[PDB]
RNA sequence: AGAACCUUACCUGGUCUUGACAUCCACGGAAGUUUUCAGAGAUGAGAAUGUGCCUUCGGGAACCGUGAGACAGGUGCUGCAUGGCUGUCGUCAGCUCGUGUUGUGAAAUGUUGGGUUAAGUCCCGCAACGAGCGCAACCCUUAUCCUUUGUUGCCAGCGGUCCGGCCGGGAACUCAAAGGAGACUGCCAGUGAUAAACUGGAGGAAGGUGGGGAUGACGUCAAGUCAUCAUGGCCCUUACGACCAGGGCUACACACGUGCUACAAUGGCGCAUACAAAGAGAAGCGACCUCGCGAGAGCAAGCGGACCUCAUAAAGUGCGUCGUAGUCCGGAUUGGAGUCUGCAACUCGACUCCAUGAAGUCGGAAUCGCUAGUAAUCGUGGAUCAGAAUGCCACGGUGAAUACGU
């Protein structure tokens, strides 16, 4: 139970902080506009699938503040940071968006570069004779 | 191992001081862009003859440990080998194996 | 070798339809890891696709995946002083792959300005079953046909069978002789 | 692309040897080694004799030359020719 | 010849390091030197004695050495004097002033080094060592530990090959990162080069003598830990 | 609020070693001062060495060693002159090096 | 792991022999510093500052010059002479100890079968019984997730207010390092010889011991180092030592190995546009500063790195443009100017930039890593580091085909 509801959204290595109210259906993308920040990209179509999909668009109003990863990846972290949020409106709510696929954190994890071998795994390339 | 690695490295320290010190900021004072209608006058700068053993340059050290020429190391006074060998039984202090 | 069967990572549609057929497609048109790059791609098809028919944007997508299909790939396991070939028939998730590549292997060597005016083009091609990778399934199923009298090691396996208490037809299964 | 930055060079190992000469207008080949250093006014119609890392070699000095180094004039390295290798041993 | 070394690996938990300073970095390296000389010098002085382990430490102007010995008299000499003369040579050597402690003695009859100068010892003297290697192993096991490893290397009885043997017995754990396994690689002479007697011996699985804190932040130290929460 | 006389900040090696010995150093500020905070963590730095792991030739196999080195700041929004002479009286480490000078 | 000298094995030219580094003695000088001149510089003479240290007040140590030895020194040879240590197969999936029985014994058996696994893992069991090593474990690291700290960390909300944590003020909040939490073939279902175990079911970041790493029994291989270093046998020690300069590995004729970057358009081009992580910075970097064409530059407060800097992260994003013509890709060559570290930048050094501009249209023989944060591909930082990174090492962006079958 809280003010303004708060989700972490951290996916891939980026942290996705989402600030979830009620209001009119307006968005805010680290200080500025949708247009700005993933102009005429599917990274637009991304932060707004999870808001279609529990129908809610045009209902939450929104403050997004957003570190680390790649553009494109960024939206995709916003979508667990929009669905981190919302749990009580129904008690069900983040089982579902689990259920959806669109809380689930990337649980694969990094392997570091090793040593005596060129990449992670990539012992290195000899034909010596 | 040769004794020339190690005679050098005791022979460089009294040289630093006695040619570098008067000499610290000279090449940049009385040749480089701080010379703007200054110096630039060679009877002030062919005196850097004397610092040429005693140079920024010749600091690649070699271990302290033994004296072993190639594939130093400055944070040790060491090299792969002689790491290795000293970190086998702890004696290089915060040196672990590593995980992640 | 290997004790047990092992299964694979999967794929999940993709966010701006709700498709498999796309999510499949998406990983064979990666270039140098650029997914995104490659949605762009996909995507940017689609509507010039729904341009020719307005009918469904995935009408003629669709379709050239069933019609460019590969069902069988070539096999060689030896008979003695000589190897010849077996067919034996693709998984799901190779056909529809295969399939999916061929059709991106003709598009990026098409000479179009974009890569999406490419790509919808020859799949208005193999969507009519005319174009580069018709003679690619034919080819193969050839192969497949021709080749129906060669077995895996087929002089030893006929009465390995039936001699390790295995059945009297050819056993698909670990620790006999295929 | 490399230069020779800011300073002003004479070289001071030259300075001894070329005042001496000087006054005599010329005399015997001057003894050097250091060969990375550059030739400059005072050093025309002189004779340096250039060590190459094997022997000495004379360089006369006259005005079209003082765009240069002495280790230029004096060679290092050997380019072998390229119509056969040799073969074979020899009894 | 497989296997990094099993001291080596251990070093980052549950087993404390073989020296303990802190330098920053630049003078990293010349602290290491000088206790590197302080230990191959030092050890020298005390040949008299008998000793397993040596522990060098550089707090600040000071160097403070702890000392593991067979009993807790022999480098602590006549009226303190023995010990006196080893900390007036340690700040000698030592680019500062030095202080120093002897530990508490722990298992002196089975310490890896110990036992290793022993079996050298009848190397150095070239007799037949036709049940020695055994006879190590079984002494070792009846004074005590669960399980040793000896492997025993110089060329033996003078042969113009190489020629080994090693015996392992009870339980000698390899890859192990937690607890304590004592090893030493020894290395002495004889008459015809060097020999080299290698001793892992084994006492136990867990050992405490090094471990993570008991508690979070919040609870340890002080009571009031609690900030105002903003007013800058 | 109240202002910070001199930065008292311990920086070692061993990563349960740094932990222990601030906290007795908040302690010993708390039991002689007024003026404490609870120690910041702070981000730990990791320097990355590599060497062969024979001692000749055999260049695949190498081997990798980390060290790390763990910097806990206390932060006394006022330190008293009792604590800056108890630091000074009881100092006998190696394990942690203790920085007073400030930033 | 950073070759103009030095370094750095070599070669040439210069120079001396207890020695360019220690201990010891005989004789002169304090060593240290500042400074002219001869000599390439090594090295020497001389000037000028200083007379410390100890002293039958001779003389000497330190350190240097000079001379002997004992000795320092030696990349001096032998890896069927070695010590120390590690590589190969290979995470092979095996290796062995105690002990009984069967054989005259060498040796078997157990270590092999049935069932099951990543595994000699584990159920059943035969004259094999009991047990240990590797594998198993402790272990770090990360993930979500609970939790405390609250700056050199933060600001859903509220106030002053351009709506900037600058400040009245806030802990909701990432966020950092640490207490740790979760996952155990344990539950439940099916299969499986009762069984280990595989798969399903449910919550969750995640079900197959969560992802990743640590992590390799014993040993032939006569593997490989005498060059980290120990060291016998064994040689010069006016040297198989060492200082100073110049040249050299990276030469060049090609072949062969490897990696980068490319051959395209998934892109390049122009104009506009975005978010990093992690670490490094007392030979070093460095605010402010003024100079500069971007980069940079010299000066300097300063730093200890969650403060300031390297750093302008790049691929990617927006619009228009381009079609296999070496181009709209690739940019080597080379001419010139502006900048750098140093006696010195020509062959063997760095950075920026203007103009033109070759090889290469995905390579026959040949040739390797890879099961998923993996392979692929892009940038960044670092150890080394005067000045050199395509390498190596770690980090973060975007991130695949399939694993049927033997």
């Amino acid at each position: 139970a809280e003010n303004q509801y708060y989700g972490t959204g951290r996916r891939k290595s980026s942290a996705a902080r989402v600030f979830i109210k009620p209001g009119n259906g307006k968005i805010v993308i680290n200080q500025r506009s949708l247009e700005q920040y993933f102009g005429r990209e599917t990274a637009r179509m991304v932060v707004r699938q999870p808001l279609e999909l529990v129908d809610m668009v045009e209902k939450l109003d929104l403050y997004i503040t957003v570190k680390g990863g790649g553009i494109s990846g960024q939206a995709g972290a916003i979508r667990h940071g929009i669905t981190r949020a919302l749990m009580e409106y129904d008690e069900s709510l983040r089982s579902e968006l689990r259920k959806a696929g669109f809380v689930t954190r990337d649980a694969r994890q990094v392997e570091r570069k090793k040593v005596g071998l060129r990449k992670a795994r990539r012992r290195p390339q000899f034909s010596k004779r | 191992a040769k004794q020339s690695m190690k005679a050098r490295e005791v022979k460089r320290v009294a040289l630093a001081d006695k040619y570098f010190a008067k000499r610290a900021e000279l090449k940049a004072i009385i040749s480089d862009v701080n010379a703007s209608d200054e110096d630039r006058w060679n009877a002030v700068l062919k005196l850097q003859t004397l610092p040429r053993d005693s140079s920024p340059s010749r600091q690649r050290n070699r271990c302290r440990q033994t004296g072993r020429p190639h594939g130093f190391l400055r944070k040790f006074g060491l090299s792969r080998i002689k790491v290795r060998e000293a970190a086998m039984r702890g004696e290089i202090p915060g040196l672990k194996k590593a995980s992640w | 070798p290997r004790r047990r069967v092992i299964g694979q990572r999967k794929i999940l549609p993709d966010p701006k339809f709700g498709s498999e057929l796309l999510a499949k497609f998406v990983n064979i048109l990666m270039v140098d890891g650029k997914k995104s790059t490659a949605e762009s791609i996909v995507y940017s098809a689609l509507e010039t696709l729904a341009q020719r028919s307005g009918k469904s944007e995935l009408e003629a997508f669709e379709v050239a995946l069933e019609n460019v299909r590969p069902t069988v790939e070539v096999k060689s396991r030896r008979v003695g002083g000589s190897t010849y070939q077996v067919p034996v028939e693709v998984r799901p998730v190779r056909r529809n792959a295969l399939a999916m590549r061929w059709i991106v292997e003709a598009a990026r060597k098409r000479g179009d300005k974009s890569m999406a005016l490419r790509l919808a083009n020859e799949l208005s091609d193999a969507a009519e079953n005319k174009g580069t990778a018709v003679k690619k399934r034919e080819d193969v199923h050839r192969m497949a046909e021709a080749n129906k009298a060669f077995a895996h090691y087929r002089w030893l396996s006929l009465r390995s069978f039936s001699h390790q208490a295995g059945a009297s037809s050819k056993q698909p299964a670990l620790g006999y002789l295929n | 692309p490399r230069s020779l930055k800011k300073g002003p060079f004479i070289d001071l190992h030259l300075l001894k040897k070329v005042e001496k000469a000087v006054e005599s207008g010329d005399k015997k080949p001057l003894r050097t080694w250091s060969r990375r250093s550059t030739i400059f006014p005072n050093m025309i119609g002189l004779t340096i004799a250039v060590h190459n890392g094997r022997q000495h070699v004379p360089v006369f000095v006259t005005d079209e030359m003082v765009g240069h180094k002495l280790g230029e004039f004096a060679p290092t390295r050997t380019y072998r020719g390229h119509a056969a290798d040799k073969k074979a041993k020899k009894k | 010849g497989q296997k990094v070394h099993p001291n080596g690996i251990r070093l980052g938990i549950v087993k404390p390091w073989n020296s303990t300073w802190f330098a920053n970095t630049k003078e990293f390296a010349d602290n290491l030197d000088s206790d590197f000389k302080v230990r191959q010098y030092l050890t020298k002085e005390l040949a008299k004695a008998s000793v397993s382990r040596i522990v060098i430490e550089r707090p600040a102007k000071s160097i403070r050495v702890t000392i593991h010995t067979a009993r807790p008299g022999i480098v602590i000499g006549k009226k303190g004097e023995d010990v006196e003369k080893l900390r007036k040579v340690v700040a000698d050597i030592a680019g500062v002033p030095a202080q120093i402690n002897i530990a508490e003695v722990r298992k002196p009859e089975l310490d890896a080094k110990l036992v290793a100068d022993s079996i050298t010892s009848q190397l150095e003297r070239r007799v037949m060592f036709r049940r020695a290697m055994k006879r190590a192993v079984q002494n070792a096991m009846r004074l005590g530990a669960k399980g040793i490893k000896v492997e025993v290397s110089g060329r033996l009885g003078g042969a113009e090959i190489a020629r080994t043997e090693w015996y392992r017995e009870g339980r000698v754990p390899l890859h192990t990162l937690r607890a304590d396994i004592d090893y030493n690689t020894s290395e002495a002479h004889t008459t015809y080069g060097v020999i080299g007697v290698k001793v892992w011996i084994f006492k136990g699985e867990i050992l405490g003598g090094m471990a993570a804190v008991e508690q979070p932040e919040k609870p340890a130290a002080q009571p009031k830990k609690q900030q105002r929460k903003g007013r800058k | 609020m109240q202002n910070q006389r001199i930065r008292i900040r311990l920086k070692a090696f061993d990563h349960r070693l740094i932990d222990q010995a601030t906290a007795e150093i908040v302690e010993t500020a708390k039991r002689t001062g007024a003026q404490v905070r609870g120690p910041i963590p702070l981000p730990t730095r990791k320097e990355r060495f590599t060497v062969l792991i024979s001692p000749h030739v055999n260049k695949d196999a190498r081997d990798q060693y980390e060290i790390r080195t763990h910097l806990r700041l206390v932060d006394i929004v006022e330190p008293t002159e009792k604590t800056v002479d108890a630091l000074m009286r009881l100092d006998l480490a190696a394990g942690v090096d203790v920085q007073i000078s400030l930033g």
